[PDB]
């Protein structure tokens, strides 16, 4: 569950006896997402892999950079 | 911090057996270890699996299988795994110590953020109390002081020799004593496992049901224990609960709680060194709280050099049990124990005038010289606590004249 | 999407008379279960006949060197080529 | 003045929160005020602050669960429950005490 602010309401003190637009509509056992509201999910998890801490480009010099040096020196 | 129980003898298994029975109903775990329909936290006494099993951190030892395959078959969800099989006692004990060190190891390993050591036994226990004394060296030797422990001794009701060679490591090791009698357990009755299983269970309530205050035993016990000399704790509990003519009020309860027919070691006139009343109820009135605080320090007669503070911790009921009515239990440290150990010393000196049964300990030259060096060095810490505790009554104690 | 036209234009022209016949209450409510049954269906088709989750879990297999084996045989393989 | 302005803040609370647009789907009888020279003036306005605490309250207290916050509140903040607090200082005692 992608629990939110909005999914903390329990609207049922209100009498809505009623259901829409009917039963025949399933529940899916995965969050509803949109079709922007995919992309940017499989966006974030690729920039996360990407940009993590040790893969970012920030003794002023980056983390890949010492990996690639050690990495030189093997194939030496 | 969690909690690590051992179990020594008949006696401390029998104990034990009524302490793990009471904890399990309070926290209402079932006895194969499954879980009943949190806010409390019997983490820091079971250990929980990631099927949702509830295990006691117990250590069984013994010197027979009867009693531990009664107590396991009693409780199954002990976990077998944790079960092991005077002189002669500890010197077999040496003999054990790499076993039995690995053995404690292992629930040391097994726990996130140890605090304290849990130990029950019996002084009279004979070859048992033995094993536990050497418990106590070994734990002491490998864990240093930083982790303390406490021990629920229970004192007898040949004897005198086994009583004062557990009470030198008693005294030597232990961090805070508590001092169980039989003859006052049977005249507060007036079976007797089922009043220590009560105290001890509740006197670790503050840290399984958590309140405002009291975490953590190292503040349970730092308010009982000025100098690490005068470590031996008396312990009141009052009886009168559950009937209908049960104390109407907890103002009743703080006053009645002092007297001293309800202490569980035999006692006349005696000074408080230190006090904290437990409380134990879903609801306590704070107002009758305050009066019968004032009164209690108003009525009890502290030592001179003591700050002459009493603390009340508002402990609160299991949701297991059902609505019952308040109960409560006094943890005191007295001048008492000095009439406790004169008369010990007192059976020691009678009976080693006579040489009765020591020739069941002494086996040659050697072993002749070694146990009476052993006795003096155990007579001679008994009477230095003795004068420690009676010191402490006088008024000079903080002087260096 | 025929089917949907279909039921919802039974709606707005034959129930009603249009967009502009309908109170702001009920034009939201249509609004909602319109939402809510075509994000089903976008669900039902996505997750379901094309199966998102396992295509994107064989994308981790495969780019992110889960099947070593797969990788070593292809290097033991092509290691002259 | 402070009956009226609070009034319609309430139900404006209440349409944002739970998303309605209008008060329809309580299918309420309500009396509008008639004129401003009308005597029940007052009992009108007074009616309809009920009306808008009522809806309040219950939206509040049912739907929204405030009397769990205010145990939430007490437990994080004056430590009704001192076991995690504990274990929060016990793991970093070294740190707190430096500068």
């Amino acid at each position: 569950n992608k629990n939110d602010q909005d999914l903390l309401l329990n609207k049922s003190f209100m009498n809505l006896s009623e259901i829409d637009p009917n039963n025949d509509l399933p529940k899916f056992n995965v969050n509803l997402l949109t079709i922007d509201e995919l992309v940017e999910l499989h966006g974030t998890y690729i920039d996360s892999i990407i940009n993590s801490s040790l893969l970012n480009e920030k003794t002023n010099i980056s983390y890949i950079d010492q990996i690639f040096n050690i990495l030189q020196t093997i194939f030496n | 911090g969690e909690t690590i129980t051992l179990q020594v003898g008949q006696c401390g298994n029998q104990v034990g057996l009524q302490y793990w029975q009471q904890l399990a109903t309070e926290h209402g775990i079932q006895s194969d270890g499954s879980s009943t329909p949190r806010n409390d936290h019997p983490e820091l006494f079971f250990t929980l699996s990631d099927s949702n099993t509830y295990t006691p951190r117990s250590i069984l030892i013994d010197m027979e299988p009867s009693v531990i395959a009664k107590s396991t078959s009693a409780l199954p969800m002990f976990n077998p795994r944790n079960v092991h099989l005077w002189i002669n006692g500890y010197k077999y004990g040496t003999e054990e110590e790499e076993t039995l060190l690995n053995l404690i190891d292992r629930e040391v390993d097994k726990c996130d953020n140890l605090s304290n050591f849990q130990l029950f036994h019996s002084v009279a226990g004979g070859t048992g109390s033995g094993v536990g004394s050497k418990m106590l060296e070994v734990i002491s030797d490998r864990y240093g002081h930083k982790k303390l422990l406490n021990t629920f001794s229970i004192f007898p009701s040949v004897q005198p020799y086994n009583t004062i060679l557990t009470l030198k490591r008693l005294i030597d090791y232990s961090d805070a004593t508590f001092v169980f009698h039989n003859d006052s357990l049977n005249r507060i009755e007036n079976g007797a496992n089922k009043l220590i299983a009560l105290v001890s269970a509740s006197v670790s309530n503050p840290l399984r049901f958590p309140g405002y205050m009291y975490s953590s035993m190292e503040s349970i016990v730092s308010n009982l224990i000025p100098t690490p000399d005068l470590k031996f704790l008396t312990s009141s509990i009052a009886p009168f609960s559950t009937q209908k003519h049960n104390y109407l009020n907890e103002y009743d309860m703080l006053l009645e709680l002092s007297n001293d027919r309800y202490k569980t070691n035999r006692v006349g006139d005696t000074s408080y060194i230190s006090m904290l009343n437990y409380l134990i109820g879903d609801n306590l009135d704070q107002r009758e709280i305050r009066k019968g605080i004032l009164k209690s320090q108003q009525r009890i007669s502290f030592v001179p050099w003591v700050a002459r503070s009493v603390l009340v911790v508002h402990g609160k009921k299991s949701p297991y049990l059902k609505n019952t009515n308040l109960e409560g239990i006094q943890v005191t440290n007295n001048t008492s124990m000095i009439d406790v150990f004169t008369k010990i010393l007192k059976q020691f000196d009678l009976l080693i005038k006579r040489k009765a049964y020591l020739n069941r300990y002494y086996s040659s030259v050697e072993e002749e010289n070694e146990v009476m060096e052993m006795f003096n060095e155990s007579r001679e810490s008994v009477k230095s606590i003795i004068d420690e505790y009676k010191a402490c009554k006088e008024i000079t104690y903080l002087d260096d004249d | 999407v025929n089917q949907y036209n279909v039921k919802y234009s039974a709606i707005l022209f034959n129930n009603h008379q249009g967009l502009a016949s309908m109170t702001t209450n009920e034009m939201i409510k249509l609004i909602d279960s319109q939402y809510n049954e075509i994000l089903t269906f976008l669900t039902q088709i996505i997750q379901g006949n094309n199966k998102l989750f396992t295509h994107v879990y064989n994308f981790k297999r495969f780019y992110f060197m889960e099947t070593n084996d797969f990788i070593d045989a292809i290097m033991v393989k092509g290691k002259d080529v | 003045q402070s009956k009226i302005l609070n009034t319609g803040k309430y139900l404006n609370i209440f349409k944002r929160c739970t998303g309605l647009h209008n008060f329809e789907s309580l299918k309420e009888k309500l009396t509008t005020i008639t004129s401003l020279a009308a005597p029940d003036l007052e009992l009108k306005i007074d009616e309809f602050y009920h009306r808008a605490n009522k809806m309040l309250m219950k939206l509040l207290f049912d739907g929204y669960n405030f009397p769990s916050v205010v145990n939430i509140f007490q437990r994080l903040f004056l430590f009704a429950d001192s076991f995690q607090i504990d274990n929060f200082i016990d793991s970093t005692f070294s740190e707190l005490k430096r500068g």
